[PDB]
RNA sequence: CCCCC
DNA sequence: CATCCGTAGGGCGAG
DNA sequence: TATAATGGGAGCTGCTACGGATG
């Protein structure tokens, strides 16, 4: 078991999956300059055709796995149980996928690139918001969750 | 995991009670020397040293030992305790 | 060897001053190499100018001067002396009713110098001066959360230099002013600035409904003086509302130049925002006796204008970088000046009413304390003046470019939700979001982007090229966020032919939202990449494939790195790796061309082309903050020819002018035997036997022999009852030798301290009698190394009383030093780290023949286990990897610049040309393929690895390309049953090693009060038995471990005694008593006046105290 | 003086105070130390006689706490002030040939 | 609750 | 005897007189040359204590042969040095003074 | 009021304190016997009643008193009671303690369940009376203070010390605790095995419970003194004997990472 | 009645144990001024006491049990006959 | 832990406050943290 | 405080 | 509805 | 020990929240 470049292994059916994506962004564009639904319905729409084009290419990568490289390490590691996520694997392999502004407002435009393929600067900057607003709800919720483990331990020690 | 641990839980209705047990019959052992033991010679936990297997002088093991033989008495109230005491000492002085 | 850079990107400026923000800002603060007449009103000048003249006799200042320091920055380390300048003031004092004039120049004492490199030396201590990020001073508009059609305005100015006012509409429809927690209506203030019914109406009449809300009646109706007055009885109710008090007042808090200050930059943005311009930084002026209006007017018209929608008129992001600011040292520094500079003018006041008013000097009126003591405090307490961390030259390079928003005049930790801890759209180019620190402090502690410089009024700036048409220029504008969001800016990676854009679709940014653009809507484009990340990122390769979170990791253990013997750059590079040791001047350059005269261990001298020869001396085997040893080595020979910036020297953790701050070893990525389980690191004992990873540590101890009421501590070899085996190496005068080997328990310096007087017990009468031997009157106080510590003497340093140049505080007879040095080998238990966040305790040094080995016998150095990889997504060690693995095989290393770098197929091509050498010299030597390969290939094809049919050479090239080798377990011989991935990757050794961590405790010392054990290594303390382990103890139910754990081992002082007798008498431990710091608890109650009672089963009290506190 | 509450580090969590020993109670060592002297004094005085025994009992304080003089001591046992130093000279002959032979008291010379 | 201003209020009293 | 309950409660003046082993006359610690303490102060030893275990400040008795003993001179009980994690003072107040936490 | 290292002084907030009532009740006494009129005596039993605040509660009503040349606001007793670093939580639930010590931890994949790898200096200063009593019992040492005295130098140690400390820890326990202690398992016991080098070596199935890694985790020790606590740690705190979460009743002690991967 | 967590810690029965939770002072004035007497029933305030807590090993349900061998089990019990 | 009738003697509610309280830091379209705190 | 888990 | 008080994870090494 | 002198002086804790009591 090791971890080459190529062990992250892009399934053909990405470009097929962007390039409908695409396809239908212009088409929901055009939908919306015609004066057919809102900014709301319009940016409501990206965000879930984004979504399921997410889901999408992650059950690529898994197929394309169990198919042909049964026995690949990210692959193995993930089915075993012994380290990763299907989320994780979809981030190396497939695409990093929508991210989130500071107000938890997501970006219109997802992170097609994946980590084997490599971010651009201005995507990488885009993930380092929910990057840290995670490092942030962690560093703040461990000390909630002490003081109510404390208050528990108070409550039930006799 | 210690040998027989599961023979020794189920001696007891608690866990805890069993810790006490073995814990006053190391205390015994200790007190008296292991003069006290129901141990046999070829029962007696050894310890292997440069020089050879001696006596082990871990007393918590003698005592589950001797526990897991059967020949001790434990439970609540059986003796008043300075008849105990003065018994133990009568038969195995300090 | 070779050096082989990708890229295409062309920067067209270079990095600027990393440490500019340090000393361009101390330049600019204290202006010493100025001539006085022509400095500017900034800084220290400010501050004089700010405080005189002293009206109360007049005292005036005229100029300021700075002289040469008394002692050198090394003298000042070495004696714990501050690097200071003297500070000199020309003061003329006037008596304006006499003419008379006395003028004298009065010395206000010292001010502390920033060396080269940005850093200080406080007090022996090398120090940082933090700089602090902020909101910036202006004028705001926020939206009210209570009343969403509804906003706040809200005056700001500098920290400590006044108070916020709130300006709102109340619901009732009057506009209300909040100063000092204190709400009144806003007109009243504005009739105390002249302003009538008329002028109002006028004014702010266009916006409907709000100016009525304005008007009231009994205001207008009452002159500027009532309502004067009426504003004070409001501000300060129960003071007698004296006319003059009330103007005092009411200027101080609004008009007063020296009470409130906006910002410069707070006075620019108010004009800027309101579309005004200000006379000075204050919100009003006093003017011919009247009271003039400034910043409220405009501030309520802008208000009252966003209330109505008026367009144009917008709210305000706080957190946009344009709104926030940077406060570097020269501005902290010249804070705390012009905090002294005021109490000395108090001080002045004062004395210009006692004494003779008649003679009186400048000399006279003047204490400096009070500056002196402000200064020093800055430099010595203030939580921004931090202790330098030198741990390797990127640490320092890094911890002066560090960004705080803590500190005072700041956040608290608990003031900070989400909103400042977040990466703001504007960070772009100004702040790095990937290097902050992990856990309490994530968004608060921040790093300066490696292109950003932070401009005069304080706001951090990024460049952009100027893009015409679609031509590219190479004139670069340093922007503000405020300035960028104008703009359309492409990104640095787009197309170009020439200067011209040669895509027909450009990636660009319209106020940080990306857009996809012509290339005529190109207004600017991005320098480079590598303005987006701090220094420390811009040091990790590909870092476009590591997931932003181990990136952060691996920037931030960059600065933990120790300096290592046989340190050596990295064999994939980023391009910065020559410049960080360049401005971090730990390293030695030639100033101009020249030839090398001579060429020393400790001295490099050089004769230039002027025909002058400079001598430079080299820092040999010194020890910096952390205990790193910082050493300069030569590396030129005699006789060589040198031009203008040519390496002499090379510094700590660098290599020939390139940053090392670790090593290159051959790396395979796979487990073993579960010794690399969970992170851990297996490493081969070939890196201990050629040095690797060896570091040099030094230690200073320290002791002082003072005088006592009961007789002189002394520094003597004569230590009572101490055989010659325990005094060996000691001196004549009682310091152990240079160059003695100390272990834990020697002597390090000798000291006698007289006993304390005591009465022997009757026991000790029998001893002395027995043996006839008397008491001496002296006890051994000697210093002694302490457990897991020691080494080999380099250094002693003594200093006594009575010798020429040195005077220690006072009943201090004598001071000695020593300096004990440690090579340290890497062993289990320490740290290693790579740049992608891949960190790991060596859990594991196998022997050579246990490591897994090429089929040519080469065996690798350090076994990562795969599993750290997945669930971490850094990539870009792997990259690393392959690379490493075709340069080890091509004798040669790489430049991968950020974002901008060695892709995929190059990679493939540089693995081919390392097969060729890998493969063919072996098949030239007379060997073919064996039959494990066989093997091995065979499973390879069952795993899809290589296509099925070919040679068994162009199945291994396949391999090849793809970074894996056949690898032979070293214990069996037989391969392992995979292609594994292995290669050359940079490791690094982390500060975080075993022998500094390792502590362990029976007894030893017990605090005052609460007689529980200390804590520390350094105080031989215990392991704290928090409450969670109380409660982990209680849940076993292990009632007697906890009860041993609340007593005997802690603070029950007869029951830890009687243990410990027991223990070595070989008896079971006693049954525990009452803790102390009950009794600590129950006398402190009542001291409370609360009568706590130990009762029985009875309700009878039980006396804890066995009857020693009750008559 | 200072404050033994003066801070260290800009958190909260520690106190000056906290990093300084208490030099007069005696550690668990030295009363360990000082009871196995006693003790040991007791096993060498016991190879004397009763009387010569408590003759230097008397003289060194270990017994009442008070130095007897030769006086009292000879008054006690009824005997004459140099028939009582003769006899402590030559219980303290003993005690040194014992020690010689021993070796046991040297340990607690320091 | 501030002593000293009491205490000036009681000493403008006289 | 062992402890089965802890009760708390409010202390009358009374109980605090005798509590008190003497009354803290004066503001002083220890002398600024001598380095002992000042007599009638927070650390006087006739109040709370000796400084060492069963000898007086003075120096009169030193040895546990007096225990319970007062030294007619300096006026310190002769016992072990303990009792001054104990033994507590007091400050007769000219003008009864209220406790804030049943107050605030 | 204790002299420190160099001689200084050091003394508590509570003497400040109290200094400030002595003085104040003093001169309100002198104002009484003196005559003075109703201002300047209102004036002192006003400042005698914020002193007594002061000494009893600081901060509860009005400013904080503060030493001079500093807004440190002094410790009054109510602060050495309540809170985080108050008596209660820092001195009486919870305590440092004596025979207890800490490392940095190492995977050790050849350890039995209910072993942990003990460094051999750690397990010396932990046994440290043992293996004086040991030393005694053997030749090594005519008494325990030579013992002791011996052990103080690091090239004084022999051999022989090493294999008595072996016989010292024979069938005893230890326990490893890390923080966060968030459940029971934090804490476990284990058989030590002493081994060479400073760090301490932790079998790879009970890292779950304690969530610990190896990318620079430390421990801490502590040594169970008598045959009760023994006892309980032998039997109640094992690891061996807690294969089970008390909260889901699944098992904790499981396969996970490389031998989830290589089964 | 409903109250939450916080609140019935503090409105226990044992004010040993509300006091060293939280509110130290409020708690402690109530306690005094009822002459509150804490029973030591819970385990905060055995700890507080560096008592042996109601729990385990400490528990009266399994601390009194005694152990005997057969042999000085039988020889009490004869001494007890011939009484 | 045992699967088998728990111990007289057992502190029950520490265990009960441990279980609930170690997945504490792992609570995160949900309410959460929050909202165990909440109830 | 700064760092580590 | 306001206002005051009160909590707000743990252990750890240096300086 | 005698000229006359007659109401202080900082300028925050400054970017949190949430709830249990008392007004
Ligand atoms: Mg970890
Ligand atoms: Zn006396």
């Amino acid at each position: 078991i090791t971890i080459g470049i190529d062990d992250a292994v892009i399934p053909e059916e990405k470009k097929q999956y962007l390039e409908e994506a695409d396809r239908k962004l212009l088409q929901i564009e055009q939908a919306y300059e015609m004066g057919f639904l809102t900014d709301r319905e319009r940016y409501d729409q990206i965000l879930q055709l984004w979504t399921e084009t997410t889901e999408k290419v992650t059950q690529a990568v898994f197929k394309n796995f169990e198919e042909n490289y049964p026995f690949n390490p990210l692959y193995v590691m993930a089915q075993s149980g012994a380290r990763g996520n299907p989320q994780q694997i979809r981030q190396l392999c497939g695409l990093r996928g929508l991210m989130q502004k500071p107000s938890g407002e997501t970006f219109e435009v997802p992170v097609r690139s994946s980590f084997r393929e490599g971010l651009t600067v201005l995507e990488y900057f885009i993930s380092s918001h929910g990057a840290r607003k995670g490092g942030a709800d962690t560093a703040l919720r461990t000390a909630d969750s002490g003081y109510l483990t404390r208050k528990l331990v108070d409550v039930t020690h006799e | 995991a210690e040998p027989g641990i599961d023979k020794l839980f189920g001696m007891v209705d608690s866990k805890y009670r069993l810790t006490v047990v073995v814990a006053k019959r190391a205390q015994q052992l200790l007190r008296h020397g292991f003069k006290n033991t129901v141990l046999e010679p070829e029962e007696r936990p050894k310890m292997q040293t440069l020089e050879g297997l001696f006596d082990d002088p871990n007393a918590v093991t003698w005592a589950m030992k001797e526990l897991l033989t059967g020949r001790l008495v434990f439970g609540e109230n059986l003796v008043p305790e300075d008849r105990l005491q003065k018994e133990m000492e009568r038969l195995y002085p300090v | 060897m070779e050096i082989k850079r990708f890229g295409r990107i062309r920067e067209v400026i270079p990095l600027p001053p990393l440490t500019e923000i340090q000393v361009e800002s101390y330049r600019r603060a204290l202006q010493a190499d100025v001539p006085p007449e022509k400095r500017e009103n900034v800084g220290i000048q400010a501050a004089f100018r700010e405080t005189f003249p002293i009206e109360e006799l007049v005292l005036d200042f005229l100029e300021y001067r700075l002289g040469e320091p008394p002692f050198p920055q090394d003298e000042c380390r070495e004696k714990d002396l501050t690097y200071q300048a003297p500070l000199y003031a020309r003061l003329q004092l006037i008596h304006k009713d006499t003419g008379l004039i006395k003028e004298d120049e009065v010395f206000l004492g010292h001010i502390p110098l920033m060396t080269e490199d940005g850093s200080f030396i406080i007090n022996g201590a090398d120090r940082v001066i933090v700089s602090q990020i902020h909101r910036s001073p202006g004028v705001y508009f926020t939206p009210d959360p209570a009343r969403p059609g509804r906003y706040i305005a809200s005056i700001i100015p500098l920290p400590k230099r006044g108070p916020w006012i709130d300006l709102e509409v109340e619901p009732n429809g009057v506009v209300s002013m909040k100063v000092n927690k204190r709400k009144f209506p806003l007109v009243l203030l504005l009739r105390v600035l002249g302003y009538d019914q008329e002028t109002l109406a006028r004014e702010l009449g266009a916006y409907g409904e709000l100016v009525q809300g304005l008007m009231d009646e009994s205001v207008f109706a009452m002159r500027p003086e009532e309502a004067l007055i009426r504003l004070f009885t409001l501000l300060r109710p129960g003071d007698p509302p004296k006319r003059d008090k009330a103007v005092a007042y009411v200027y101080g808090l609004i008009a007063d130049p020296r009470r409130y200050d906006l910002g410069e930059a707070g006075r620019y943005k108010a004009e800027e925002k309101l579309g005004i311009r200000l006379s000075g930084r204050t919100l009003a002026r006093f003017e011919d006796g009247e009271f003039k209006d400034e910043v409220f007017l405009p501030t309520l018209r802008y208000l009252f204008a966003l209330t109505a929608g008026v367009p144009g008129h917008e709210v305000d992001d706080i957190d946009h970088l344009g709104n926030r600011r940077i406060r570097t040292v020269g501005e902290l520094m010249t804070d705390q000046f012009r905090v002294g500079l005021a109490r000395l003018a108090r001080g002045v006041r004062e004395r210009m009413l006692m004494g003779s008013e008649d003679s009186l000097t400048p000399a006279k009126l003047v204490n400096s304390r009070p500056l002196e003591a402000a200064i020093r405090e800055f430099f010595s307490r203030s939580q921004l003046s931090q202790f330098k961390d030198e741990t390797n030259p990127l640490s320092s390079l890094r911890h002066k470019r560090r960004i705080s928003a803590l500190g005072p005049g700041g956040l608290t930790r608990e003031r900070a939700g989400f909103d400042v801890r977040d990466v703001h759209r504007t960070h772009y180019g100004r702040i790095c979001p990937v290097e902050t620190p992990e856990g309490a402090n994530i968004g608060l502690i921040t790093s300066l982007a490696a292109y950003a410089r932070v401009d005069e009024l304080g706001f951090i700036r990024t460049p952009y090229r100027r893009v015409v048409g679609g031509v590219v220029t190479d004139e670069v504008v340093y922007m503000t966020a405020t300035e960028e969001d104008r703009y359309t800016i492409a990104q640095a990676n787009t197309p170009l032919e020439g200067n011209r854009i040669a895509a027909e679709r450009v990636v660009a940014r319209r106020k940080g939202e990306p857009v996809i653009v012509s290339p005529e809507e190109v207004e600017f484009m991005d320098v480079s990449p590598k303005q987006v990340f701090s220094v420390n990122t811009n040091l990790i390769p590909f870092l476009e494939h590591d997931d932003a979170n181990r990136a952060l990791m691996g920037s931030n253990m960059q600065t933990q790195a120790v300096p290592l013997i046989r340190a050596q750059a990295p064999v994939v590079m980023t391009g910065l790796e020559e410049r960080v040791v360049r401005d971090s001047l730990a390293a030695l350059y030639a100033e101009e061309d020249g030839e090398v005269a001579k060429v020393d261990g400790n001295r490099i001298v050089v004769r230039y082309e002027d025909g002058r020869l400079v001598e430079y001396p080299l820092r040999r085997f010194y020890r910096s903050n952390q205990g790193t040893a910082l050493d300069q080595r030569p590396r030129v020979v005699v006789g060589q020819r040198v031009r203008k910036g040519d390496l002499l020297a090379d510094g700590p953790a660098s290599e020939n002018g390139f940053l090392a701050l670790g090593q290159n070893v051959l790396v395979a990525i796979m487990p073993f035997d579960g010794y690399n389980f969970e992170d851990a690191i297996v490493i081969s004992e070939e890196l201990l036997k050629r040095d690797f990873y060896t570091s040099i540590h030094i230690e200073r101890y320290e002791i002082e022999a003072r005088d006592t009421k009961l007789g002189p501590e002394r520094i003597t070899r004569d230590i009572p009852h101490l055989s010659e085996a325990a005094l060996r190496d000691l001196d004549e005068e009682g310091v152990v030798r240079i160059g003695a080997e100390v272990k834990p328990g020697d002597i390090l310096v000798g000291r006698t301290s007289f006993k304390g007087e005591s009465e022997p017990t009757p026991e000790e009468r029998l001893l002395r009698s027995i043996f006839g031997e008397k008491a001496r009157d002296v006890k051994d106080t000697s210093l002694r190394v302490p457990p897991g510590e020691g080494g080999i003497v380099v250094r002693t340093v003594r200093l006594r009383r009575g010798d020429p140049g040195v005077e220690l505080k006072p009943g201090v007879r004598e001071v000695v030093r020593v300096y004990v040095a440690q090579k340290r080998k890497l062993q289990v238990g320490d740290k290693l780290a790579n740049r992608h966040g891949n960190k790991g305790v060596v859990a594991k040094i196998l022997p050579v023949e246990d490591m897994p080995h090429l089929p040519d016998g080469t065996p690798v150095d350090v076994i990562l286990n795969p599993l750290g990889v997945p669930s971490r997504m850094n990539l870009g060690q792997i990259l690393e990897t392959h690379l490493g693995l075709a340069g080890y095989f091509l004798g040669q290393r790489y430049i991968s610049p950020i974002f901008d770098g060695a892709k995929e197929p190059e990679i493939k091509e540089l693995l081919a040309q390392a097969f060729e050498v890998y493969f063919g010299k072996r098949k030239g030597e007379g060997f073919g393929v064996d039959k494990r390969e066989v093997e091995v290939l065979r499973r390879a094809e069952k795993l899809g690895l290589v296509t099925p049919g070919k040679t068994p050479e162009e199945q291994l090239k396949e391999l090849f390309l793809q970074g894996k080798v056949v690898l032979y377990d070293g214990r069996t011989g037989e391969p392992i049953e995979g292609p594994i991935v292995v290669g050359q990757m940079f490791i690094m050794k982390l500060y975080h090693m075993v022998e500094d961590k390792m502590h362990a405790r029976s007894t030893g010392p017990y605090s005052l009060i609460t007689q529980q054990p200390l804590g520390g290594k350094a105080q031989f303390g215990g392991q704290r038995f928090g409450e969670m382990e109380v409660w982990a103890l209680e849940a076993y139910g292990a009632a007697h471990t906890l009860q041993e754990m609340l007593t005997l081992k802690s603070d029950d002082i007869e029951g830890r005694n009687a243990a410990y007798e027991a223990i070595i008498k070989g008896e079971d431990v006693p049954e525990p008593s009452v803790p102390e710091s009950f009794r600590v608890l129950v006398k402190e109650l009542q001291a409370l006046a609360l009568d706590v009672q130990t009762l029985d089963e009875k309700d009878n009290p039980v006396d804890i105290f066995e009857g020693l506190a009750s008559k | 003086p200072v404050s033994l509450e003066t801070p260290i580090g800009d958190e909260k969590d520690s106190f000056y105070g906290d990093f300084i020993p208490d030099e007069h109670l005696p550690s668990p060592v030295d009363a360990a130390t000082q009871s196995l002297l006693s003790e040991e004094l007791e096993k060498a005085l016991s190879k004397l006689s009763e009387r010569e025994a408590m003759v230097l009992k008397l003289r060194k304080g270990l017994i009442d706490g008070r130095e007897h003089t030769l006086e009292e001591v000879g008054a006690f046992f009824g005997v004459t002030r140099e028939r009582i130093r003769q006899i402590e000279n030559k219980a303290l002959r003993k005690l040194k040939y014992h020690e010689s032979r021993t070796r046991k008291l040297r340990d607690f010379l320091d | 609750s501030d002593p000293v201003r009491q205490y000036l209020h009681e000493i403008g009293q006289v | 005897k062992e402890v089965r309950k802890v009760r708390i409660a409010l202390a009358s003046p009374e109980k605090i007189r005798s509590w008190s082993y003497g009354e803290v006359e004066k503001p002083e610690t220890i002398n600024y040359r001598t380095l002992k303490p000042e007599r009638d102060g927070l650390f006087d030893e006739r109040i709370f204590g000796p400084i060492k275990d069963y000898e007086c400040a003075c120096g009169k008795y030193k040895r546990q042969r007096f225990e319970g003993k007062v030294c007619e001179r300096c006026g310190v009980e002769v016992t072990k040095s303990i009792v001054r994690r104990y033994r507590m003072g007091h400050i007769e107040l000219a003008t009864p003074a209220a406790h804030i936490w049943f107050v605030k | 009021m204790v002299q420190v290292d160099g001689g200084r002084f050091a003394t508590s907030d509570l003497n400040d304190l109290y200094r400030r009532l002595i003085n104040r009740n003093n001169r309100l006494k002198k104002l009484l016997a003196q005559g003075a009129p109703e201002i300047i005596i209102r004036n002192e039993k006003r400042m005698l009643q914020e002193a007594v605040d002061a000494l009893l509660d600081n901060g509860r009503r009005g400013a904080p008193v503060t030493n001079p040349g500093s807004d440190r606001p002094l410790r009054s007793l109510t602060d050495i009671l309540s809170g985080k670093q108050g008596r209660f939580r820092q001195n009486l639930l919870g305590k440092r303690v004596d025979y207890s010590g800490r490392s940095v931890i190492v995977v050790g994949p050849q350890l039995k369940l209910h072993q942990c790898g003990l460094p051999k200096r750690m397990a010396l200063e932990l046994f440290k009376p043992f293996l004086l009593k040991k030393m005694e019992e053997k030749g090594i040492a005519p008494n325990v203070k030579a013992a002791r005295r011996m052990l103080e130098r690091q090239r004084d140690i022999k051999d022989e010390v090493w294999d008595a400390l072996e016989e010292v820890i024979h069938g005893k326990v230890v326990l490893l605790n890390r923080a966060p202690t968030l459940h029971r398992l934090g804490i476990q016991a284990f058989q030590p095995v002493l081994v060479e080098g400073q760090s301490i070596q932790l079998h790879p199935l009970v890292c779950e419970a304690f969530n610990a890694d190896f990318d620079g985790d430390q421990m801490a020790v502590h040594v169970p003194l008598s045959s009760f606590a023994q006892a309980e740690a032998r039997i109640q705190m094992l690891s061996a004997h807690n294969l089970l979460s008390p909260a889901s009743g699944e098992p904790l002690a499981k396969p996970s990472r490389d031998i989830i991967l290589g089964l | 009645l409903l109250m939450g967590v916080t609140k019935s810690a503090l409105s226990t029965k044992s004010w040993l144990s509300a006091a060293s939770f939280q509110n130290t002072t409020h708690v402690l004035t109530e306690a005094a001024i009822a002459g509150k007497k804490d029973e030591l029933i819970g385990l905060k305030e055995n700890v507080i006491l560096g008592r042996l807590i109601p729990a385990g090993t400490g528990s009266d349900f399994v601390r009194f049990t005694q152990v005997v061998d057969q042999k000085t089990l039988k020889a009490i019990e004869e001494a007890r006959k011939e009484a | 832990s045992m699967a088998r009738p728990v111990s007289i003697g057992e502190a029950v509610g520490i265990v009960a406050a441990q279980s609930i309280g170690e997945p504490g830091t792992q609570l995160t379209i949900t309410q959460g943290l929050p909202r165990v705190i909440e109830l």
